[PDB]
């Protein structure tokens, strides 16, 4: 039925999706750093699909990596919008997550999501490059549990 | 109407050229995420550059005035956050100091170990990073594979990958893990190669000299007025370095050839870093 | 060695031409026959369809000399089909 | 480059102020005098070999 | 002589994986068809293995269950489902099992 | 004499490019002056018969021009296989 | 159709023509010409001139006009004054598209057409010539004639463009 | 005459009409400029292809190189406009006036 | 390794192998076997159209020679 | 017949790969989605200004070389004329003539452009 | 020309272009050779007006051969004619007219 | 069957175009110790399809201050020529067998600078415009060289119809009488296609993307497309002029052998050297092309108009 020929269509979608996804690591702090260590040849994320790519238009995912300041503030959230849907941020690190260490200081917002809608919170100080890879992974099993075109079927 | 001027050179109208001020960073990718630089251009040339810092503010020394000697420590981790041990070494040859209390000598000579692993970390990523903006994209990765390396050793040590917390006031927290210098000794011999490999990369090629060759050249004046330190200064000419002059911990003991430098241009700086690489691998 | 090859292919440049020569004379009469022939189809039909109108006397030598003139392409394919006249006008041209 | 951390102890067992000789901080202050005429392809060179993080210059 | 054995070494890996079957099993599940050593094995279905031919870290590996704890995870991986008693051997920081 | 060695040496010495590209211009424009195989040249692009030799009216004493084209009279160029 | 196709092409020359005449944006009337480059040349190959058509594409074409783009680039007038942006332009636009669909409607029907010229609307392939050209193309013959009969026109063209580079560096020196 | 070379001829007239017609842009007086000579290097062609004038066929490049020469002239001319004024505007193109 | 390439350029030996393949075997195909007789001048070209009104069946392709003289 | 349609093949398959990547993929917009790009901050108004003269300057010449090197095309069928002499001499005189305009151009300045 | 320095030291510079009956590449000739020969010797050692005249039937046949005029004119007649003729259904082409 | 012809070309060379993304991600990865997509399929093998399929879902956002129109005309001009790039290609049997083939080539690659200068103009940003004016400035210096390589290469072939060029290259390959302008070709090419070191028209680390910056989804998978597609086309382009192959014609099938595998190892020479050297910069860029490059090309057709005259090795040119 039409629910059946809905759902391999999703799946097709779905594929490119979680295989296909350019991040973008907004670099702030040795969480950006720490990020460019699982660009070594040690992890390489190209292998599963996903290319660093600048030129946030044509991103899909990008992660705060490092802490955000009030300065930082308005810039990473206009970014934000400019990022075409559908796009995803990842909480990468302590700081980015909750504030971390620097949680209580007068020029750090405590947390990245009072900024922006955050799909993955990675903890870490910093996360190691695998545990980040770990949350990408995560992101990508998150994104195959969509239902954009049954939701629409329902509609 | 009006008579035409005499000598015929009517007067020029106002100014119709403009310095296009640019707001370079932060989201663009050569500006490290976190930079909001600004500068004024006559074409492609640069009038004056405005290096508008902030971007990454933190409390820092705001709340080091309420957290104590222990916990203020892991901050400094933080501060050079691509030399971790490093800044340590500051804070606990620093805070010893006050304290009149020295290290025990084999605690000094793991200090200086792992400051010269540390000094692999930086200079790696130093000249690395500066080929990904420069182009050539390969030598980070190339590279960054060693700096996994040395990165598991720090994981071996301390217990974590980047932010040790290894050095302390009065030492070090914790001894090595019996054969850790059996490994780290195998990374040594074999670490030469890659800083070869590098310089066959880089240091013969044309177009990195000419995108680095007598480009941001200082004199040795400006340059030392200017307060800069470390490499700024030896790229220039500058004969010092902290290590020799004042020798802290037990870098007395050991004896390193400091790559000074006679252009001062980004080039010098360039081959007196991976000299340095060597150098760091004498200490080793 | 590409200084004896191109030799090599004008002696073969000028053996294929030499072969055009000995074609020309067949090719010649052949079109010769063929263009007049089928200008004499062309004022055939001019006195079928010329009868009626008030003043025209059929083949009237437009140029004023007795010299032969090459027909001019319009009053050879004027009266065929449009595959004839897409095919002559611009058959060679087209060619892809 | 020579990172220097200057503290005044009051006494306490805690610290009472401590300032930071960030390398990067005089030398991205010397990075106007780097860029006096050149390429803005160069900017990008000298911020390189400067060896900035903003960690460290922004303290 | 040399690019013989590596084709009779390539030929191996699919009689290792248990023919065919395994062969296209493990590598459009795990992107790996090199077989080593069985080493051990959970109360979960997880084989485990182990080559030492191979440098440090892929040395040991692993390619999970089918069903862990009522779930489907024939195409989904994840890094957490390991046990602990074995994640301790499986990230090396223990070369015994 | 020891000016121009040095001059030629010290410029080889930081362009290698333009005394490349001078000796090449300068090589190119005398060679065809003095090559002997410029008359051949020539000779064979003469040679080609784009149009048809249209035949001329035999009214007698023309022995030059063969009346064949099988004759050994008129033009041959047997050099030019050889060529 | 494919009895009167140089018909169109000239026709698309006409209007492309009309369009940058018509004084729009330097960037569109840029557009308006290259596409009248574009279709004139397709009319000169219907006629055999393979290369004279295949040169407006390359020195013209990719040619003078990309260096044209950059003073559009350069002058940047304060707003695009695009055909939208101005009334008159339409009144240009909408007027060019007028006499050229009137006459060829007055050239069409009785052929007999006076404007200044007497002209035939009679089909594009009538004026054509029959006549083998063996293995030479007439056209390259032709332009290969610069360097064997071409001595005197190809001096003098060369001497001016040579002054054409001692100008443009003089004027553009600015004192 | 054929169709076809009328279409040109017009092309050329109002080609010529737009150089004439100025508005605010030189720039687009310039672009009538070229195009009106690519009408001429267009018909130019028609005719010398159609008649087998052989040797005439040098004749539509040499027109292309010096008309083409113009506008290294007409645009250097623009930017030394656009510099002591700044734009290409042409009713301040009126300095002389007396 | 790097053997793991090779199938990502092997499948593009068969996407460049493509084009090459077509246009050789329709030409073959559409002018009976034989491959497109061009015409880069109009002598080649009336060399065809001589063939074509020959052939008695319209196609330059179709070759028939002393089998029709007598 | 074949090359406009091979034209005409290319500009509708470009067509309509540019059309079903607009259409399909449409879902929802906003206007800070839409805002230009410009390093991550606040664009102040630009894009609608002069370059200097040296990318005119280079762009000019380059038209004049590129004039130049449009007289020297026919040199295939030129090779093939019957008076090579008068040729070669020719040929050779556009040639030093296109250095001769460069080696101007390089002393005076030149291809060192402005900055 | 105004200074026929061409003539005075008898070096050819355009002449060899100007007109269509002079000496061509590979001796292919051009569309009206033959009429342009004719006109040409009418009109030499005679005088620029006394030829407007006199070499009157020469230069119209040479321009008729040129812009081919009356001729097309002629056929565009023939074929006004034809379309007026056949659509009404009087006289049927040939077989050779289709082919 | 003409029209089938037509497909029987375009879908395959489309096909290869999606697969170098996939050779482009893995050759530099591998060339850089890392692996490069192998979890997408077998061996990354399905990794094109998941990257195409998503940015033709992915919504294609237009700039608030768009020429729409504009914006859509300059990617249609970009990959409309990159397919027509290849219709005179001597394939074994040249498709559009023009007698012109080189002049027509040299056009349309001239002609793709219209898709750069529209792409900056349309996107309508400061970083847009001055990218796309370094990008055509930077390609339109470099025609000059093109043209003069391709005079020179071609004098001792005989004409400008590229099947020719089989016959001239029956012997031996034609870099070895002109292996100076073989790497003088190669490097134009290089900077024409926009690879590193010539990428400053793109400038990944210091220009964002250049053109494009802002083209996204659809309408950047054009520009991605057209890249890509005259990456092949002037390898093929180099693979026919200097690397030349036999063809017997009762046999095409080995030219294809041969000049398939030429054009794909001439590409791996492409992201080869993109994987080895440092980004040019502008005057650098600038005068190295009119001051070593220029000069050498001058002088080497100089040396190649005479040398047929100097040896009476002059070519047919039928
Ligand atoms: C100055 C250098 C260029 C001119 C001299 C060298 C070339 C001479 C030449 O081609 O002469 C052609 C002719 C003489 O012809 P020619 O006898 O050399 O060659 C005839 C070739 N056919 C038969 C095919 C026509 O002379 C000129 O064009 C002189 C032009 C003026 C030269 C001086 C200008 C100051
Ligand atoms: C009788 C004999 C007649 C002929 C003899 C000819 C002379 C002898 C041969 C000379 C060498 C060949 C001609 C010159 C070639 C170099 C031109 C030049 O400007 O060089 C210096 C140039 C410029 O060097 P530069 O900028 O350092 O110095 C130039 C000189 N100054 C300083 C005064 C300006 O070199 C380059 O441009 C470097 C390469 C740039 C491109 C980057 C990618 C390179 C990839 C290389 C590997 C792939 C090669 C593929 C080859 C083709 C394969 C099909
Ligand atoms: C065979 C026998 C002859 C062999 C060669 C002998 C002469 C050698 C001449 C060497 C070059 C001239 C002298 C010299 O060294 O000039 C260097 C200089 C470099 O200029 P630049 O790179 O800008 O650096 C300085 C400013 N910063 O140069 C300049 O400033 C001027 C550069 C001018 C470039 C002109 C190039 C023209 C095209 C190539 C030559 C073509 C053939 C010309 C005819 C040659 C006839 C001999
Ligand atoms: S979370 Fe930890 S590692 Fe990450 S930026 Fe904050 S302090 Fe640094």
């Amino acid at each position: 039925r039409g629910e059946y020929v809905v759902a391999k269509l999703d799946d097709l979608v779905n594929w490119a999706r979680r295989s296909s996804l350019w991040p973008m690591t907004f670099g702030l702090a040795c969480c950006a750093v720490e990020m460019m260590h699982m660009a070594a040849p040690r992890y390489d994320m190209d292998r599963f699909g996903v290319v660093f790519r600048a030129s946030p238009r044509q991103s899909d995912v990008m992660i705060v990596a490092g802490t955000l300041t009030n300065k930082m503030a308005p810039a990473l959230r206009k970014v934000y919008d400019q990022m075409p849907e559908p796009r995803y941020v990842v909480s990468m690190g302590s700081c980015a997550n909750g504030g971390g260490y620097y949680h209580y200081s007068y020029s750090v917002v405590r947390g990245c999501d009072r900024i922006v809608p955050v799909d993955i919170y990675v903890p870490g100080c910093p996360p190691t490059a695998e545990a980040l890879l770990y949350g990408i992974l995560q992101l990508q099993r998150k994104i195959k549990r969509e239902k954009r075109l049954r939701i629409w079927y329902r509609r | 109407w009006k008579p035409p001027p005499w000598n015929d050179v009517d007067p020029p109208k106002d100014t119709l050229v403009s310095n296009l001020t640019l707001n370079f960073g932060p989201q663009h990718p050569a500006a490290h995420g976190v930079l909001r630089l600004v500068m004024e251009l006559s074409g492609e040339m640069v009038r004056k550059c405005d290096p508008h810092i902030g971007l990454l503010h933190r409390g820092t020394e705001k709340l080091i005035e309420y957290k104590t000697y222990l916990q203020a420590l892991p901050y400094f981790d933080r501060l050079d956050y691509v030399s971790m041990m490093c800044n340590e070494q500051a804070y606990s040859l620093a805070v010893e100091k006050l304290l009149n209390i020295q290290p025990p000598p084999r605690a000094q000579w793991i200090r200086v170990l792992f400051g010269e692993i540390t000094r692999l970390l930086n200079h790696i990523m130093a000249v690395t990073t500066h080929a990904l903006d420069i182009g050539a994209m390969t030598p980070f990765f190339w590279m960054f594979e060693e700096r996994e390396k040395m990165f598991e050793f720090y994981e071996r040590v301390s217990g974590a990958r980047m932010h040790a917390a290894y050095i302390r006031p009065g030492g070090v927290h914790q001894d090595l893990p019996l054969g850790l210098l059996d490994d780290i000794y195998e990374f040594s011999k074999n670490f030469s190669f890659r800083i070869d490999e590098l310089e066959e990369m880089l240091t013969n090629n044309r177009i990195w000299r000419n995108r680095t060759v007598d480009i941001g050249v200082v004199t040795a004046e400006d340059a030392l007025n200017y307060g800069f330190s470390g490499v700024m200064l030896r790229g220039s000419g500058i004969q010092w370095d902290l290590r020799k002059t004042q020798p802290y911990d037990v870098y007395d003991q050991v004896e390193f050839d400091v790559p000074i430098g006679s252009r001062g241009d980004c080039y010098d700086r360039y081959l007196c870093r991976v000299e340095e690489m060597r150098q760091s691998l004498r200490i080793i | 060695s590409m200084m004896k090859w191109n030799r090599e292919r004008r002696r073969l440049q000028i053996e294929d031409f030499e072969a055009r020569i000995a074609l020309m004379p067949l090719f010649q009469a052949e079109k010769d026959r063929r263009v007049l022939q089928m200008l004499r189809e062309n004022l055939e039909e001019e006195a079928i369809i010329m009868k009626d109108v008030p003043d025209w006397k059929v083949g009237e030598s437009v140029f004023h000399t007795t010299r032969w003139v090459t027909p001019m392409m319009g009053e050879l394919y004027g009266l065929r089909t449009n595959e004839e006249i897409l095919s002559a006008t611009y058959g060679f041209i087209w060619y892809t | 480059g020579e990172f220097g951390v200057y503290l005044v102890s009051d006494g306490s067992s805690r610290p009472y102020r401590c300032k930071i000789k960030a390398p990067g901080f005089a030398h991205l202050a010397g990075l106007d005098k780097m860029s006096k005429g050149h390429m803005l392809a160069d900017v990008v060179a000298i911020i390189g070999t400067q060896d900035i993080v903003f960690g460290e210059v922004d303290r | 002589m040399e690019l013989v054995q590596v084709l009779r070494r390539g030929l191996q890996q699919v009689s290792g994986h248990g023919g065919l079957r395994g062969y296209l099993r493990v590598l459009f599940r795990a992107n790996d068809v090199r077989v080593g050593t069985l080493v051990g094995e959970d109360k979960y279905g997880n084989k485990y293995y182990e080559d030492n031919k191979q440098f440090f870290g892929r040395h040991r590996w692993v390619i999970y269950t089918t069903e862990m704890n009522g779930r489907d995870t024939f195409w989904d991986v994840d890094g957490s489902m390991v046990p602990p008693e074995w994640h301790r051997w499986l990230h090396c920081m223990t070369d015994d099992p | 004499a020891g000016r121009i060695a040095s001059f030629l040496k010290n410029a080889w010495a930081k362009e290698p490019v333009l005394v490349a590209s001078f000796a090449i211009g300068g090589l190119a424009i005398i060679l065809p002056s003095l090559s002997p195989y410029t008359n051949y040249a020539i000779r064979i692009n003469r040679a080609t018969p784009y149009n048809y030799p249209v035949p001329l009216r035999d009214d007698g004493n023309m022995p030059d021009v063969p009346s064949h084209p099988q004759d050994p009279q008129g033009p041959s160029l047997e050099w030019l296989k050889n060529l | 159709m494919t009895m009167y196709i140089a018909f169109i092409l000239s026709t698309i020359f006409v209007i492309g023509f009309v369009g940058f005449s018509s004084k729009p944006s330097p960037i569109y009337g840029g557009l308006g010409l290259i596409v009248s480059g574009g279709v004139g040349c397709g009319i000169v190959l219907n006629f055999g001139g393979s290369f004279l058509g295949l040169m407006v594409f390359l020195i013209y074409l990719g040619g003078m006009l990309v260096v044209f783009g950059y003073t559009t680039a350069m002058a940047t007038e304060m707003y695009p004054e695009v055909w939208v942006s101005n009334k008159t332009v339409f009144g240009a636009f909408v007027s060019g598209l007028m006499m050229e669909f009137c006459m060829v409607y007055y050239a069409l029907k009785e052929e007999e057409v006076e404007i200044i010229f007497k002209f035939n609307g009679l089909g594009d392939w009538v004026i054509y010539d029959t006549g083998d050209s063996g293995f030479f193309s007439e056209e390259a013959m032709g332009i290969a004639a610069l360097y064997s009969y071409g001595t005197w026109l190809v001096i003098v063209t060369g001497w001016s463009l040579l002054i054409g580079v001692v100008v443009i560096m003089e004027i553009t020196r600015g004192n | 005459m054929p169709l076809v070379y009328m279409n040109i001829i017009m092309a050329f007239a109002i080609a010529l009409a737009g150089l004439l017609m100025y508005r605010s842009h030189l720039m687009s007086s310039l672009l009538c400029l070229e195009g009106m000579m690519l009408s001429l290097f267009i018909m130019s062609t028609l005719i010398i292809l159609n008649t087998h004038f052989t040797l005439a066929n040098m004749m539509p490049i040499i027109l292309l190189v010096f008309a083409a020469c113009e506008a290294a002239l007409g645009l250097s001319l623009l930017v030394m406009v656009s510099n002591t004024y700044g734009t290409d505007y042409v009713q301040n193109l009126n300095l002389l006036q007396c | 390794m790097w053997f793991e390439i090779l199938p990502g350029i092997a499948v593009m030996a068969a996407c460049l192998f493509i084009p090459g393949m077509a246009t050789a075997h329709i030409h073959k195909f559409t002018n009976g076997g034989k491959e497109k007789r061009v015409a880069h001048f109009s002598y080649q070209w009336n060399l065809m159209e001589r063939d074509r009104c020959i052939s008695g069946v319209n196609r330059y392709h179709v070759t028939k020679g002393l089998e029709n003289i007598d | 017949m074949n090359i406009m349609l091979t034209l005409l093949t290319n500009v509708t398959l470009a067509s309509l790969l540019v059309l079903i990547a607009f259409w399909l993929p449409q879902l929802n917009a906003y206007s800070e989605k839409t805002s230009p790009y410009e390093c991550g901050f606040d664009p102040m108004g630009s894009a609608r200004l002069p370059f200097s003269m040296k990318f005119f300057l280079v762009a000019i010449t380059f038209l004049l070389f590129d004039l130049e090197i449009a007289l020297l095309l026919p040199l295939p069928w030129a090779s093939q004329t019957n008076n090579l002499k008068t040729m070669l001499t020719m040929a050779l005189f556009l040639l030093i003539l296109l250095a001769a305009s460069l080696a101007y151009e390089w002393t005076q300045k030149g291809l060192e452009w402005a900055e | 020309p105004f200074f026929d320095v061409q003539k005075r030291l008898g070096l050819d510079l355009d002449r060899w272009m100007t007109i269509q009956s002079a000496e061509q590449p590979h001796k292919i000739p051009g569309r009206c050779h033959a009429f342009e020969k004719e006109w040409i010797e009418c009109a030499h050692g005679i005088g620029g007006i006394r030829a407007e005249k006199e070499c009157k039937i020469e230069f119209d046949d040479f321009v008729e051969c040129l812009l081919r005029q009356k001729t097309m004119k002629r056929l565009s007649a023939i074929k006004r004619q034809r379309d007026k003729l056949i659509k009404e259904g009087k006289y049927t082409p040939p077989p050779h007219h289709l082919g | 069957m003409f029209m089938i012809n037509i497909l029987s070309l375009i879908i395959p060379i489309l096909l290869a175009v999606a697969f170098l993304t996939l050779v482009e991600r893995k050759v530099l990865g591998y060339m850089q110790l890392r692996k490069g997509p192998n979890v997408v399929g077998p061996y990354g093998l399905l990794q094109p399809i998941a990257d195409a399929l998503k940015l033709v879902t992915k919504e294609p956002l237009r700039p608030g201050t768009s020429s729409i129109s504009m914006f859509i005309i300059a990617p249609i001009l970009g990959l409309s020529l990159a397919l027509t790039m290849w219709v005179p290609l001597p394939m074994p049997y040249p498709l559009i067998n023009m007698n012109l083939g080189v002049l027509f080539m040299l056009a349309m690659s001239s002609l793709a600078v219209y898709s750069i200068l529209w792409s900056g103009w349309a996107s309508n940003s400061k970083y847009a415009l001055i990218g796309a004016l370094r990008a055509v400035a930077q390609t339109i210096s470099y025609e000059v060289t093109l043209a003069i390589i391709l005079l020179s290469v071609l004098l001792m072939n005989g004409s400008y119809t590229l099947s020719t060029l089989i016959t001239t290259q029956e012997h031996i390959w034609m870099i070895f009488t002109s292996w100076p302008l073989a790497m003088m070709w190669f490097i134009s090419t290089l900077a024409e296609t926009n690879r590193a070191p010539f990428d400053l028209t793109e400038g990944e680390s210091e220009l964002v993307s250049g053109f494009n910056v802002e083209y996204a989804a659809g309408p950047f998978a054009m520009f991605f497309m057209a890249e890509y597609a005259n990456i092949i086309m002037m390898n093929a382009f180099t693979a026919i002029l200097f690397l030349g192959a036999s063809h017997d014609p009762h046999t095409p099938e080995l030219y294809t052998i041969n000049f398939v595998l030429k054009t794909l190892a001439l590409t791996i020479t492409f992201l080869w050297i993109r994987a080895s050297y440092p980004r040019f910069r502008y005057d650098q860029l600038m005068h190295l092309l009119w001051k070593s490059f220029l000069p050498l090309t001058l002088a080497l057709c100089m040396w190649h108009i005479s040398l047929p005259i100097m040896t009476a090795s002059i070519p047919p040119q039928s």
